[PDB]
């Protein structure tokens, strides 16, 4: 499973 | 309360009526959920995470309870692995990460 | 501290005597780190998200410094867009999640 969930904005 | 990490933060989120699992995510500026249907205007936006980008819709001033919190703004929906609730929300409820 | 999220919670770590910069990512079970070379035996490994997988190499107690707390454990390294600090050296230094 993931298991790095790092998210940028647009 | 005070949410240890051992485990995943996990919390129960309402939105539209149905519960759903979320992630509680200081590492996302926004909140991101997995497809679903909103109502109202979208728009599209691309955003970019650990392994590349996603396509997503943008939907404005939703309502959305966080493990008993109500909150309204902006969610993006799209191929999320998971549902996340970021910053832009974690803000809204009052959430701080304490060392 | 207890840190706010109005910003990307971003901090002061020190690795191998490097000062870099780290996002404190509640949504990651791991550490990775942007490339860099690190002491001793190394496994590879994939670590997946939004966007898909990347490949890593995986050191194991490895010494870091983040905000000044010390922690000792594994660091993965390879090609994420930010250096991560995740629930495993969150934990180490005492973090927890509060509202």
């Amino acid at each position: 499973r993931p298991g790095n969930f790092l998210q940028n904005r647009p | 309360p005070q949410i240890t990490l051992w485990k995943r933060p996990l919390v129960t989120i309402r939105i539209g009526g149905q519960l759903k699992e979320a992630l509680l995510n200081t590492g996302a500026d926004n909140t991101v959920l997995e497809e679903m249907n909103l109502p109202g205007k979208w728009k599209p936006k691309m955003i970019g995470g650990i392994g590349g980008f996603i396509k997503v819709r943008q939907y404005d001033q939703i309502p959305i309870e966080i493990c008993g919190h109500k909150a309204i703004g902006t969610v993006l929906v799209g191929p999320t692995p998971v549902n996340i609730i970021g910053r832009d929300l974690l803000t809204q409820i009052g959430c701080t990460l304490n060392f």
